[PDB]
């Protein structure tokens, strides 16, 4: 569910002649409408996808060498937080299996922020559509996420519209684009 | 008519207040001299505070902050230099500014305080190392903010200084226990964070402090918890050495002499280790949280010709 | 007539020598106890024994080794109660057996030097971990086979122990320093090889010693050194843990309780932390050689049904 | 150098039709009379071959999913003796980028024995062929190495006629086949 790697990954086989093909997983239950309508906008311009599940992406790890994240915003340490799911998991399988992480970034989504507590900036989502059945009084509780943060340690590179940059070199680019001051934007100093 | 040199000022005020420590107290020292020893001409001045300088280096050696302080100055002078005031201004203008550091450097450790102390969230079981005063700075707010968590300090041998923190922020009121240091591993698995706090900054994001910072700093990157570090902005320095052994303390870190009759044998390995920038990952000083590239990139900016 | 529990047999002939350890005097207590106690029938002797193990694990519980050694004589008891020989004999030939683990444990420390002298190559040095006596017992007869060798001993904090090896082998004549134990990360770098001793062996390969074994080992793996144990075949136990927290001591290993008024704060953590198989590579018994899964299976077989 | 790997990927393309490729580095000076004839038989039955040169081996790492080991001797660690050089360095290329490691090997080649000290069970050679100007007066000193060992750490599987094995299980296959008291072949027991 980004825009920036559908518009990629389809010019990299446009102009461009380089074949290849992506595996992709669904994160159930937010990216299983969007997975599929991504796989089949990549197979109108037919890359050779193919869809992964959840479960079977550490036995496919091993094949392949590489993944890619279409994030949401990334902060001054180059933790990002990305969209629906999944990510959070699988580029630490790609980061123990020693597999280059990418992670392409239009420069509004910088942060000069940082993550203080990370729980509080991830959107933790409802339960409705993870177990239909709406348990009345047994009343099995439940957990479902919308947000997955990566640490820096697992992401390899940051491919932004001004060059190619490290994880650790995302604080410069935020304090060429913002101050000191805005950072802890309120009007009650305390 | 005091020399500034060695104890005729600088380790008088040393006991005037056991809260201020090395470097601001270098810093104080090397601004006091010159705030008097001034005699109207550009010359001289630099020739005073650069012998100042290597004779205070020259006295205490192993207290690498201290190297940090007398060279932060040099830096202070270089920069108060610049603006280029043509010397007539600058016997006041440099002097008046002068007091800036102990009216700025002293009230920094609250202001660590204020950007820290939203890092110590809900129920963190924390690990502290050696008497690292930044970071009871931290700890005292964070207690006062009424926030719940709990403490564990290492000891430090031979240095002595874990038994300080048992008996600092116990009176304040927080669950903490004293392990010893050899325990690490066997509870780095639980403890949530680690801070610790430096006597020095590399070129690269080093902690170059006590005995084994190192090997709190291994353990933490293999069981994959946080590793952070408080410190002020005044410990920076140059030092930016290349493998675990820092400058000697009288000899190399493996002795293999023959113990004579009854002398001591604890302090016979290393007392100040190294860590390189991988196992940090986020330092706190008065510019805020600085991942150790960014301290990388503010010690290499203003150290450079 | 003595009844071989607490301190009526068994703590006295602890005071006979300082070189016998703890689980190959439970096996002399325990075999004196039915070298007399025997009262005809193989019932109410294994009886016997098996309340004298429970009570002598009952009088000193956080002394595992105890636990080690009173086990295998159960195994010892169990296979010579195998082989069938209907009791009529087995009333003298289990007795005659007997002392065959005071003749054959006791001599297993030189046993151990025969095939562990061949691991200290020339010009290593070598960090040992505690008084582990049968490192010393490979160590005495290495410098007895003019090797040339260099030593490094760690502290034990707070188990004392590591002040002992300084004052054992330094009048032997080997080169020896006494590192602080925290200070192993900024000399592992150095060291070539690194014994310990173990004082349990769990059912995957495991170090049930001191305080920091598990710490050292962890450096040792980050260093790439070989870590190897020094140990001999009385230390096997069934106790096989998972995490690296053991049977606890009296309470937890991350105590949060209030101190009266001066009681002690130095042991409040643990006291004998577990390593993993990974860890160790190679671990020397009196069955030669034994990589770690081979002890896997060696206590694989002897305790299954 | 090894007539296990040639004739095993030789039947592995004759009888099954697994088609693949096989990099191949030389041993220089060693092995350089050998890859060269490794790969002449492996293009008679034309396996999509290609020899690497040494140093151009940690390039193409991230290429190749795995390597394998022809060795001549392994101990009851699994840590082998193996043929002329390269795998000392290029297994632990391997180990780092957690490539997979194999290791086949005739039953025969056992040994009961320990690596007790590592260099002398290591055959240094001749250093004749590293240089042939033969320095008569400036006389540069050099090391040539015969011998590569591997740790059992960084190899992960042996393939022996009698199933296969884990590197730390090789003891208990030596003490199928050895005992305890000719390990110790001497008879002046000291």
């Amino acid at each position: 569910d980004s825009k920036t790697v559908l518009k990629f990954l389809i010019t990299a086989r446009e102009r461009s002649n380089r074949t290849f093909t992506v595996l992709v997983t669904e994160g159930f239950p937010n990216n299983t409408k969007n997975a599929h309508e991504f796989a089949k906008k990549l197979a109108q311009h037919n890359i050779e996808t193919l869809v992964v599940p959840d479960s079977a992406v550490f036995a496919l790890m091993s094949r392949v060498g590489k993944v890619i994240i279409g994030t949401k915003a990334v902060f001054v340490n180059g933790g990002t937080i990305s969209s629906n799911s999944g990510v959070s998991s699988v580029c630490e399988c790609a980061r123990e299996f020693r597999t280059p992480v990418f992670a392409v970034a239009g420069l509004y989504k910088l942060s000069p922020l940082y993550p203080f507590d990370v729980e509080k900036f991830v959107e933790f989502g409802g339960s409705q559509r993870i177990l239909p059945r709406m348990d009345p009084r047994k009343r099995l509780d439940t957990v479902n996420q919308i947000t997955d943060y990566v640490p820096p340690e697992n992401i390899d590179i940051y491919i932004t519209n001004v060059g190619g940059f490290n994880p650790s070199f995302i604080y410069r680019i935020a304090w060429d684009n913002y101050k000191q001051i805005d950072v802890h934007l309120d009007k009650n100093k305390a | 008519m005091s020399e500034f040199n060695i104890t005729e000022t600088y380790l008088r005020f040393l006991e005037e207040d056991t809260e201020m420590t090395m470097p601001i107290a270098a810093i104080e020292a090397l601004v006091t001299l010159l705030r008097i020893k001034t005699p109207e001409t550009a010359a001289e001045m630099i020739n005073t505070i650069k012998s100042s300088t290597e004779e205070l280096i020259k006295s205490i050696p192993n207290s690498v902050s201290l190297r940090a302080g007398c060279d932060i100055f040099m830096r202070f002078v270089l920069r108060n230099l610049h603006l280029y005031g043509d010397w007539e201004n600058c016997k006041q203008h440099l002097i008046e500014n002068g007091q800036l550091f102990v009216s700025r450097a002293k009230k920094s450790r609250n202001k660590i305080a204020e950007i820290g102390v939203d890092f110590i969230a809900d129920d963190d079981i924390i690990l502290v190392h050696g008497y690292s005063r930044a970071v009871f700075s931290l700890l005292n707010h964070a207690a006062n903010k009424f926030i719940r968590f709990r403490c564990v300090v290492t000891e430090s041998r031979p240095s002595k200084q874990g038994n300080q923190l048992y008996t600092l922020l116990e009176q304040k009121g927080i669950p903490v226990t004293l392990i010893v240091d050899s325990a690490v591993g066997a509870v780095i698995d639980k403890v949530d964070k680690v801070f610790v706090g430096a006597e020095g900054v590399a070129e690269s994001g080093g902690i170059i402090n006590l005995v084994g910072t190192y090997s709190v700093g291994v353990l933490a990157h293999n069981a994959r918890k946080p590793f952070y570090v408080v410190t002020e902005s005044h410990k920076f320095v140059r030092m930016f050495p290349l493998s675990s052994d820092d400058l000697p303390m009288a000899g190399p870190p493996l002795d293999f002499t023959r113990r004579t009759d009854d002398l001591e044998d604890a302090l016979r390995g290393p007392t100040i280790d190294y860590t390189a920038q991988e196992y940090i990952t986020a330092l706190i000083t008065d510019l805020g949280v600085l991942t150790p590239s960014a301290v990388s990139e503010e010690l290499i900016k203003m150290w450079y010709d």
